[PDB]
């Protein structure tokens, strides 16, 4: 990305919390900031050097120095739990415009929980037919930003991997599962693959071996 | 480029003027030439009286009237040397009035055009010099010397 | 009051062409510049490409993946846009805002041209590409408190529904969204979690309904 985000911030409620966006274009020109909630509109926040649009809650303020930018809330509500994504130019002096990655919000409303993590390996019967896939299920974690990454014996997987998005689930913890798709000339080949997980800082592993 | 600049849009305004006759002398020649519509220094003094455009640069005063592009048929600059400074409202929330004897009224339609000129005015109104010179300058050497720097 | 009505996602091909339009009210469209915006799955906005206004020629600017492929344009006397989007790409799917679009420049501090940031969306309209027919999904075990599930693998279109034990055992099961791969066939999995003092007793089954290919599977899932 052009522009880098944080992929997720926490905040306890009615404190201050501080977001940015960085990059190079940002040395010449000003961001503008939006507000998405799952399956609904985005909406414009703040935009240039001071301007806030009516409507937007004045907690909600910009600013800028250098190759940052920054959204300040002061005093963090429920209502504002969401995604925040910057956009500005892609390069100093372009036409073009861009968004940063987003940043996945959280305002505190319970307890954080470590995800809980299953790595299901191919079953015989989906063997059977040419295919393997091995499917890591994550589960009952809080805040709902989770990044997963695969490994083969020791080395990085990137291709095949398939990850859901983490779906928001009844005790309002959340849900994700990732997906990596080989044969089955290619799962028996290797030692062991592993599906790691991190949320909030810290790793979990679980590995999987041809063996059953 | 695509920006319209002409010997005529170049003017010395007298002793006597307020900011309105200003508006009203800079805008008659783009009028004239179909450059704006036929109202258009009345939405000026308008966006002017609600939005000024003094700056407040050394050593001669600086002001900027534009309205809506919409209201631009074509892109024109027209530029007052004024003899004696009229006040205009800081364009940054002052109550005390910038002394303005440079008046640079901007016609574009052209948003990329719009950003060039005023970056290009910005360097130029912190060019001591060049400022120096438009006073004392004639309209004919101040469109020469304009012509050929907006040209690039 | 601001409404942006977006339409004509839908499924497409791969190397086919398809149209996008957004129907705008409550501005000044004349004079406004007009965005398109999308969100793959999984992913956040990115920036398809922009229309200027009459002072600008209506001239249009595009996104590097895009550029060359899609074309913007507009007709101002029913305030619509339109997206045109040909040699479609698996990774064109998503969905699709339109999105009102201001100019901002600040004087002292601004560097041209300024920046555009986008003062009203539409809700969007979803874009799937895939040269997949339809097709019914193949369930296979996933054998193991003790977690076990079934994976939903290789079905199109959307969408599934499973249930567990035939519409009684809800006691904690995770259905997962489903994911479009790069065959362009979705896969989905559906767990259920229960203490090992139950896979003794009573069997576990989940029940997969596919619709559109008339499809229904019952899989047991007991350990090997």
């Amino acid at each position: 990305y052009e522009l880098t985000q944080e992929t997720g911030v926490s905040v306890a409620l009615g404190r201050t919390v501080t977001i940015t966006c960085r990059g190079d274009s940002l040395r010449s020109h000003y961001a503008s900031w939006y507000q998405k909630k799952p399956g609904q509109a985005p909406i414009l926040l703040f935009y240039g050097k001071n301007n806030r649009p009516s409507g937007v809650p004045d907690r909600f303020s910009g600013s800028a120095s250098g190759n940052r930018a920054s959204l300040t809330i002061s005093g963090a509500q429920a209502e504002d739990d969401a995604e925040y994504y910057c956009s500005s130019r892609d390069k100093s002096g372009s036409r073009l415009s861009v968004f940063g990655g987003g940043t996945k919000l959280t305002v505190l409303s319970q307890p954080k929980a470590a995800p809980s993590v299953t790595l299901f390996p191919p079953s015989s019967e989906e063997l059977q037919a040419n295919k393997a896939t091995l499917v890591c299920l994550i589960s009952d974690f809080y805040p709902g930003a989770v990044t997963v990454a695969w490994k083969a014996d020791s080395s990085p997987v990137k291709a095949g991997v398939e990850t859901t998005t983490p779906s928001k689930q009844s005790n309002n913890k959340y849900a994700a599962s990732s997906y990596l798709s080989l044969t089955p000339e290619q799962w028996k080949s290797h030692r062991s693959y592993s599906c790691q997980v991190t949320h909030e800082g810290s790793t979990v592993e679980k590995t999987v071996a041809p063996t059953e | 480029q695509g920006i319209h600049f002409r010997r005529h849009y170049v003017r010395h305004l007298p002793k006597e003027v307020s900011q309105n006759d200003i508006i009203k002398a800079l805008a008659s020649p783009l009028i004239n030439d179909g450059m704006v519509v036929s109202d258009f220094a009345d939405h000026v003094i308008t966006r002017e009286q609600n939005f000024p455009t003094g700056l407040p640069v050394e050593p001669v005063g600086v002001a900027i009237p534009h309205t809506d592009s919409k209201y631009v048929r074509q892109n024109a600059i027209s530029v007052g040397i004024l003899a004696e400074p009229v006040n205009f409202e800081d364009a940054g929330g002052e109550p005390d009035p910038v002394p303005v004897r440079v008046v640079f009224m901007l016609a574009l339609g052209n948003w990329f055009d719009i950003t060039n000129v005023l970056w290009w005015i910005k360097a130029v109104i912190q060019d001591e010099d060049f400022m120096q010179q438009l006073l004392v300058m004639n309209d004919d050497e101040i469109y020469q010397s304009i012509y050929t720097r907006i040209s690039e | 009051e601001v409404q942006l009505v977006e339409s004509g996602g839908g499924l497409v091909k791969p190397g086919g062409s398809l149209r996008l339009s957004c129907s705008a009210s409550g501005f000044d469209f004349d004079n406004a510049w007009m965005t398109w915006v999308r969100q793959p799955p999984g992913k956040g906005l990115e920036w398809v490409g922009r229309i200027t206004g009459p002072g600008e020629g209506w001239s249009v600017d595009y996104a590097a993946p895009v550029e060359g492929r899609f074309t913007i344009s507009r007709l101002n006397s029913i305030n619509f846009l339109y997206l045109e989007m040909n040699n479609l790409r698996m990774e064109d799917s998503g969905l699709y805002f339109c999105a009102r679009t201001g100019k901002y420049y600040d004087f002292w501090s601004g560097y041209p041209p300024g920046e555009e940031y986008f003062q009203d969306w539409g809700r969007g309209t979803l874009v799937t590409v895939s040269s997949a027919s339809t097709k019914g999904p193949s369930v296979f075990p996933l054998a193991p408190t003790a977690a076990l599930g079934c994976l939903v693998k290789d079905y199109f279109p959307e969408p599934v529904t499973v249930s567990w034990n035939s519409g009684a055992l809800t006691s904690g099961v995770h259905t997962f969204p489903a994911v479009l791969q790069s065959s362009g066939l979705y896969s989905l999995s559906s767990v259920v979690t229960v203490p090992s003092s139950s896979l003794g007793t009573q069997t576990y089954i989940c029940n997969v309904n596919h619709k559109p290919s008339n499809t229904k599977v019952d899989k047991r899932v007991e350990p090997k």
